[PDB]
Parts: C-alpha cells; structure tokens; sequence
C-alpha cells in the first residue's frame, strides 16, 4: 500500500 | 478522520506523520512545534495492554505531506529521532491522562511552504479560547470509519462542556483533558478515529491570527458514536512539563 | 517566532475553505 521510501532512511 | 473533508495543500503545514520502519505503516500523527521538537500522544508510543513500545529506531517522522502513501519526492522531509521523551506520570494503566510525548529529531528540518510549527499556547490563549461551543480543527490520516484516505482529512468541531464530557463515559475523566465533537441533537457528525492519535487538534486566535495547538487526539470509545467524544489531551494544562524538557533538553 | 502563520494562507492574507467556520463559533 504505502510507496517505498528512499533507503537512506530505513537504518 | 470520520465525517471530514479533504484538507488543501499546505492548510496544516504543521501536520506531522509517525511512520513505522518495518512493516512500513502509518503509525500517528505529530505535530511540529519547532525545527527540532515534534508533540505526539504518548500512547502512540508506548501503551503495555497492546504491547506496544516502540524506541526512537523503530520510528521515521514524515513531514510536509498530503497523500498518505505516496512517497511525495521534493516536498516531503523524512526525519529520525535523536531521542523521545514519554510524560512521568502518563497513565496507561488507567485513563490515558497525560496523553503527551515530545519528539528531538536527529536535525533540524528547514521550513517551507509545505512544513511550518504550529503555536503552543500561553494562559491568556487558552483561557480565552477553550471554552464550550468553540470550534477547533483536527486533521490525520486515520480511519474514515470506525476505509482509509488518499490524502489527509480535516475536521472542525466544538469542544464540548465538562459535565457533559463526564456523563457521557465511564472512563474517569480528568483536567488534563477535554472532549470534543458534536452532540447527537446537533445534527452534524465528525471524529477523530484509528491513526488519528497523536495529532494536533488547533484553533485560530481571532486576536493575532495564528494558529495554537490546544489539543492532542488521544481517546475515544469507537469513532464517531452518537452520545460519545473524542478527547484531546489538555496540552496547555502540560506546557510547564513541555518547557522543562525543551530548555533542559 | 513565525509560529502559527501558513506559508500559502495567512503569509499570502488567504483563506482556507472552513477556517470561517472556527472564527464564527468565538
Ligand atoms: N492506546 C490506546 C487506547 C486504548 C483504549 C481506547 N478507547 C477505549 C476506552 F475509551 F475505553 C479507554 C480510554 C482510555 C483508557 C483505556 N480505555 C483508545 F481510544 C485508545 C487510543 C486510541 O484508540 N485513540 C484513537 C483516537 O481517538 N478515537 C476517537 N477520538 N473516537
């Protein structure tokens, strides 16, 4: 449902 | 949000959403207060009877956003947390009373047309504006009913008497907060719901046109139910609490 | 500081569509 984020920010 | 309406772009610049790094999931609404400081409810970070206790890694913080799932590329900042800070004596055992938590994000968000803090109010605001009959305005990514929106949702109602707030539960109510809504004679509908929680609940001074956070969304017994309210913790009654952990912090 | 004040409403002296709603009920 939700769109991927940019992945810098799931750390 | 029951009953609400699309909000337009920018009308709550200081609207801030939790987002949960996995799953990826809507976990609250936020608030904006400075460049650094997010207002949530505590419950929407801790509350033991669902197992819920997240910690400053678990949490992204979305700010500047409309749609709910989009990922809304050169308008939306997306921020971690350095550290959050849960009231003492919130009471999850019991009522929820002290909903309140702050946020220090990892670094200062720059401001746009698209992300703006809101106003925390002194005594004279409050005072003058918290009153019964006065509306406010809500707003979140929450639940339609007691299903979910495309883009943030907005609401205004009336707070709502004291005694009336109290007759109308069973929770033990408490000054740390008020209820709003619309009673079941007044013919028009509208809550707060899942997902809301957390979320700024602002009025507009008439005296200086800016607007003030009065409330935080916190609890309500299902979404939208005739002789029920949604309530709001009492952010000001919580401000010298607020300071304390800013200047000290 | 600038708190309270929206970039695309009270920055601009425009309205958005309910605001009216809020000021009436004071
Ligand atoms: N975490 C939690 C939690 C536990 C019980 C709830 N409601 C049962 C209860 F009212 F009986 C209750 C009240 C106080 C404490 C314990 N139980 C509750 F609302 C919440 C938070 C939540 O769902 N917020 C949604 C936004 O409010 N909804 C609305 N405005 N219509």
């Amino acid at each position: 449902d939700f769109e991927e984020i940019p992945e810098e920010y799931l750390q | 949000i029951v009953e609400g309406s699309d909000a337009e772009i920018g009308m709550s610049p200081w609207q801030v959403m939790l987002f949960r790094k996995s799953p990826q999931e809507l976990l609250c609404g936020a608030s904006l207060i400075s460049d650094r400081w997010v207002l949530t409810a505590a419950h929407c970070l801790l509350y033991p009877p669902w197992d819920k206790n997240f910690t400053e890694n678990d949490l992204l913080v979305r700010i500047g956003k409309h749609s709910r799932t989009r990922y809304e590329r050169n308008i939306e900042k997306i921020s971690m947390l350095e550290k959050i800070y849960i009231h003492p004596r919130y009471n999850w055992r019991e009522n929820l009373d002290r909903d309140i938590a702050l946020m220090k994000l990892k670094k200062p968000v720059a401001f746009s047309d698209y992300i703006h803090p809101v106003c925390l109010p002194d005594r004279e605001t409050a005072a003058s504006l918290l009153q019964a009959g006065y509306k406010g305005r809500v707003t979140g990514w929450g639940n339609l009913k007691e299903g979910q929106p495309s883009v943030l949702q907005v609401v205004n109602l009336p707070i709502v008497e004291r005694p009336v707030c109290k007759d109308s539960t069973r929770i033990r109510i408490t000054d740390n907060m008020f209820c709003a809504g619309y009673k079941p004679d007044e013919g028009k509908r509208g809550d707060a719901c899942e997902g809301d929680s957390g979320g700024p609940f602002v009025m507009k001074s008439p005296f200086n046109n800016r607007w003030y956070q009065m409330g935080i969304v916190s609890w309500g017994e299902g979404c939208d139910r005739d002789g029920k309210y949604g309530f709001y913790t009492h952010v000001f009654r919580l401000k010298k609490w607020i300071q304390k952990v800013i200047d000290q912090f | 500081a600038d708190c309270g004040l929206r970039p695309l409403f009270e920055k601009k002296s425009l309205e958005d569509k309910t605001e009216r709603e809020l000021l009436e009920s004071y």
